[PDB]
């Protein structure tokens, strides 16, 4: 740690976080591809409140939707809009990125590209869980803490 | 929990396409050109945390096998001390040290996970 | 190839083996163990169909699912409902003696598998049957101290043999692939139903599922380690 | 009370009557035996008949000698091992000639105790005369005087599906291999493997597998339909026992792109290389590829089922049901003794005794057997 | 000393029953892995600690009564052959047995050896030696004992070799 700052058991948890590699997958519960049509309501009856939500201060039929572990995320730095902006940002302008907010009492994640949409949904679902990386450094994989 | 479903006719696998003008999910063989409506809308599920497989090998006569251990306890049914357990079944690295007992008597399992997710084991 | 595998128990003695250059690749059979020499499975490729043995030219996999599979050296023979059964049979069919007393039998109940070797080569050792067909009392092994006086008996008179124990179902010939499934007691006394200090600390017998009993553990040393005197006192290597 | 339990104590009493009957060396003895009695007759009759010329029964005598300024004499070990002799017995065929348009063939040495060695019945008074102790375990060969002893071979057991993984930096993520061997005539060594390509998160894990004397990997579709079954599902029947196993069965849809390209069995066999081809696909399903089992005609389902197996032993394995199988579980091991080991020289041996007396026919227009080949064969 | 043995006796005792407490504890689903590891791997983490730790503190025990004249202690004290793990392993609790730094695998499915039932993660299962050479091994312990002191064989004669080609 940086000079002055050795004794802050929490300075030493900033470092560790910002250190150890996080991917999607640690969070993920499961993934899934449905068949929604229109964007303006939900076939999943879950997702109602995601969906008019969404609207506050194209797209394609198909869903590719995410359930996050509330405690794999709890534990991990991690909330929603961090981990939704980063896989957002990862796909920039082209893919729709829409999320639960940590309120909700599910985590949940809903995508669609922007004609073979079922193989780009899934292609997409493993470049997600696998080279998307939420927070840390590469290679970086474990990281303990000592005294 | 997706049930895909096959080509009457030629007995083959039926691939979904989309009717933009219902919006409406149709799977079609592609091998002739069979086509036929979707019971639900789920084309795919992964599960990176699956919980199939810790139950698994329960079976009939598994009171039967003996390299089994035993222990005395209530299964929430038939109040009967004839049990039979074991650890999971998923053999990966992060399962959980969680027991699975089988009641002899009523064949039902019942877990000592004090976090009982499941509600049909499997 | 070269550490001293957990199967190799009763068979290759675990002490004795070349230092350094040889280490673990060169072995040494336990006293009683023993290798099978071949025998025909072409008259059990034939009793099986006669018990159930559904060929496995119509399995009809999602018209029968508690249906076990069954193999006979490696091959996949068919398919057979109640299992439980069919292994009784071909059980005492050995401890007759009409089925060869070499061949291994081992049934995967939990993996719904019954498979069958009479392949060569397959290092095995003998163990007491504890089978509990018992009125009085509680599992236990079939050898009685009279099989013993009577055989005994044999040795002063220099008509009781081994083969004899084997084929009154008393000793059975078990190698490594059917022993995953039984359930071995160590000693025959002290394990089926204020102390001397000076004596080891030894685990109980938390146990009625006992199927064997090894003959004595002694048994699982070779030539060499069995002229060694208290090697149970002496560090392993 | 003779219905009483036992003691251990007792047990050792059970030990002087195993060891009374089998002594220490039996897994010598017996192998050998195995070999004599029935194992040799069985390798005669095989490839024997020449296109007619037949071999029958066979004969084995006692230890025998045959020396210059002399007839035939009765061998012993104490003389074999004195006059550096090699301790072997007389072996005759019994041969046919019938005609399209009893005999002596080399020497077989004798494992010191078996059948045959005449003291495999002397008592003790005998053995002393014979100058052989009474002590002596034998169950070795005596060889230009010296005993020679055959040491076990312990090699992997043949015809039992195994799976392993396969390290992190390979194309390959899962293997089922089966050691395919027919425990008699022949014993060909074709291994088959069933390989699944990608690793956990690749895109599209397949299924190929590869078959002997083919140079490329074929997808289990294809061979599925090469083998006869066409239909997806009816060859996922052979594969997935269980519709409701969604993760599995989801698995193989990614096989079933692969085969998208064959719909039909002409092409399934094809598809291995037409006319020429074909043939030589369907030889290889029937006599090379998963040869155990069988190598008729009439058996493309029972083969399909098994192919089907493997790839389900396969999954398992994939979706951590189940662990990697252990390489060093010793019941998935067989020790070669002195028998099957002579067996399998007598047998590259007697070949070349048949493929020599046809030679001498092929030569002859218009007894002609060289027992040198296999005497100095089993002593070298 | 007797009473050195009782005290002994009870050191393992007590070692078996925190095995057997965070076992019943982790068979609850109670247990909160350490970070980066598995339930798996620091439950075994936790097991091994236990026993060793009940190896050295029953082996001072037995280090303890050794009077001035136990002529071990006195080959140890002039510091001419000897040591507290042979006095440990002799005298008191041989240890733990362990190979490829890890308890008795279960070579066997789910097990140990056949004389035990799966799933099996006791002391006494996967390779805890409780007895001492003094007292003598059981069948079990000489076996495990057996699959260690072979893994000690092995890479000595590795170590022996690699080193020998390094240092040339
Ligand atoms: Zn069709
Ligand atoms: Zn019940």
């Amino acid at each position: 740690l940086e000079p002055g700052h050795a004794a802050d058991q929490e300075q030493a948890k900033l470092i560790r976080s910002a250190i150890e590699h996080t991917t999607l997958k640690s969070v993920t519960i499961a993934s899934e591809i449905y068949y929604d049509p229109d964007p303006r309501s939900t076939v999943i009856p879950e997702d109602e409140e995601i969906i008019q939500l969404h609207f506050s201060l194209q797209q394609s039929p198909w869903l590719l939707r995410l359930e996050l572990d509330r405690a794999a995320m709890n534990d991990k730095d991690l909330t929603m809009g961090q981990v939704g902006e980063r896989i957002k940002q990862t796909f920039k302008n082209d893919l729709f990125v829409i999320w639960s907010e940590d309120n909700d009492e599910k985590l949940i994640i809903r995508c669609r590209v922007v004609a073979e949409e079922d193989h780009m949904l899934k292609k997409i679902e493993n470049t997600m869980l696998e080279n998307i990386t939420l927070r840390g450094v590469e290679n970086i994989e474990r990281v303990v803490m000592m005294k | 929990m997706t049930t895909f479903r096959f080509c009457r006719d030629c007995n083959n696998m039926l691939y979904p396409r989309e009717d933009k003008e219902n919006n409406r999910l149709l799977f079609e063989c592609r091998t002739c050109s069979y086509v036929e409506e979707a019971g639900s809308p789920l084309v795919y599920r992964h599960e990176l945390i699956t919980n199939i497989g810790e139950t698994a090998g329960v079976v009939q006569d598994i009171g039967s096998d003996p390299t089994l251990p035993r222990s005395d306890r209530e299964c929430p049914k038939c109040h009967s001390r004839e049990n039979v357990f074991f650890q999971s079944q998923q053999r990966r690295k992060d399962t959980s040290m969680v027991l699975f007992f089988v009641c002899l008597s009523c064949s039902h399992i019942f877990t000592s996970d004090q976090k009982n997710k499941r509600t049909q084991f499997s | 190839p070269r550490q001293l595998h957990n199967t190799h128990w009763g068979l290759v003695c675990p002490a004795e083996t070349p230092e350094g250059q040889a280490c673990g690749l060169v072995k040494n059979l336990s006293l009683m163990s023993c290798i099978s020499v071949g025998t025909d499975p072409m008259p059990i490729i034939t009793f099986l169909s006669e018990w159930g043995m559904e060929p496995l030219e119509d399995y009809v996999p999602h018209q029968s699912p508690d249906a076990t599979r069954v193999f006979v050296n490696g091959v996949w023979h068919g398919v057979h409902r109640n299992p439980a059964r069919l292994m009784e049979t071909l059980r005492t069919l050995r401890r007759k003696g009409d089925i060869n007393p070499e061949v291994s039998m081992i049934r995967d109940i939990r993996e719904k598998e019954l498979k069958i070797f009479t392949d060569a080569g397959r290092v095995y050792r003998p163990l007491f049957i504890v089978e509990d067909d018992e009125s009085l009392g509680h599992k236990e092994l079939k050898v009685r101290k009279g099989h013993i006086a009577k055989l005994m008996a044999t040795e002063y008179q220099d008509e009781y043999t081994w083969s004899s124990l084997l084929n009154e179902g008393l000793v059975e010939y078990i190698d490594a692939e059917e022993e995953e499934s039984i359930l071995i007691a160590m000693q025959p006394e002290d394990l089926e139903p204020d102390v001397d200090p000076a004596k080891r600390i030894r685990v109980s017998h938390h146990a009625t599922t006992f199927t064997h009993c090894e003959i004595h553990p002694s048994m699982i040393l070779g030539v060499a380690a069995s002229i060694i005197p208290f090697p149970d006192h002496n560090q392993s290597p | 009370d003779e219905s009483a339990p036992i003691t251990a104590e007792d047990s050792w009493a059970v030990i002087s009557a195993f060891f009374r009957e089998k002594g220490l060396v039996s897994q010598q003895l017996d192998s050998f035996n195995q070999f004599v009695d029935y194992t040799l007759q069985d390798i005669i009759c095989e490839d024997s008949t020449l296109i007619e010329i037949s071999f029958g029964k066979i004969y084995v005598t006692k230890p025998m000698v045959n020396e210059s300024d002399g007839v035939t004499h009765a061998l012993y070990p104490q003389e074999a091992r004195l006059r550096n002799l090699t301790y072997s017995s007389g072996l005759f065929v019994d041969v046919k000639k019938r005609t399209y348009e009893k005999v002596f063939i080399g020497r077989l040495p004798i494992m010191l105790r078996s059948k045959n060695c005449y003291l495999s019945e002397a008592t003790e008074s005998d053995l002393y005369k014979l100058k052989e102790c009474p002590f002596d375990m034998g169950g070795y060969f005596i060889i230009n005087g010296s005993e020679k002893v055959l040491i076990a071979q312990e090699r992997s057991a043949g015809n039992i599906v195994q799976v392993f993984k396969k390290a992190a930096p390979s194309p390959i993520s899962h293997v089922a291999e089966i050691r395919s061997a027919l425990e008699k005539g022949s014993r060909f060594i074709s291994t088959l493997q069933v390989k699944l390509y990608g690793r956990e998160g690749s895109s599209a894990r397949t299924i190929k597998a590869t078959l002997p004397y083919i140079k490329q990997d074929i997808p289990i579709v294809i061979i599925f339909r090469a083998l006869g079954i066409i239909p997806d599902g009816e060859i996922l029947e052979h594969i997935c026992y269980d519709v409701n196993d969604w993760q599995m069965l989801e698995m193989l849809k990614p096989c079933v792109e692969d085969g998208f390209v064959i719909q039909d069995r002409e092409t399934a066999l094809d598809f291995i290389g037409k006319e020429k081809r074909i043939q030589y696909a369907k030889d290889i399903l029937q006599k090379e590829f998963l040869p155990h089992i069988t190598q008729l005609e009439g058996f493309e389902s029972r083969k399909a089922f098994f192919l089907g197996y493997m790839i389900n032993r396969l999954l398992l394995c994939a979706l951590d049901r189940k662990d990697q199988d252990d390489r060093d579980h010793f019941g998935k091991k067989r020790l070669d003794l002195a028998g099957p080991l002579l067996a399998q020289l007598f047998k590259t041996l007697f070949k070349k005794l048949t493929k020599d007396i046809f030679r001498y026919m092929q030569r002859t227009v218009e007894l002609a057997i060289n027992a040198k080949t296999i005497t100095s064969g089993l002593k070298y | 000393d007797g009473p050195t043995m009782r005290e002994i006796t009870e050191t393992i005792a007590e070692a078996k029953k925190k095995v057997l407490d965070v076992t019943k504890e982790a068979q609850a689903n109670l247990l909160t892995a350490k970070h980066g590891m598995t339930l798996r791997e620091s439950f075994e983490d936790n097991v091994v600690r236990f026993l060793n730790e009940a190896r050295d503190k029953a082996g001072r025990l037995a280090e303890v009564n050794l009077k001035d004249l136990n002529n071990v202690k006195q080959m140890v004290m002039a510091g001419s052959k000897g040591s507290f793990i042979n006095i440990a392993q002799m005298s008191a609790c041989v240890g733990q047995q362990s190979v490829e730094g890890k308890r008795i695998a279960f070579g066997f499915v789910d097990r140990t050896l056949p004389h035990f039932s799966k799933d099996d993660y006791s002391p006494e299962s996967k390779g805890f030696v409780e007895n001492s050479y003094l007292r003598g091994l059981t069948p079990q312990e000489f076996f495990f004992h057996a699959m260690g002191g072979r893994e000690g064989l092995i890479d000595t004669a590795v170590k022996t070799a690699e080193t020998g080609y390094i240092q040339r």
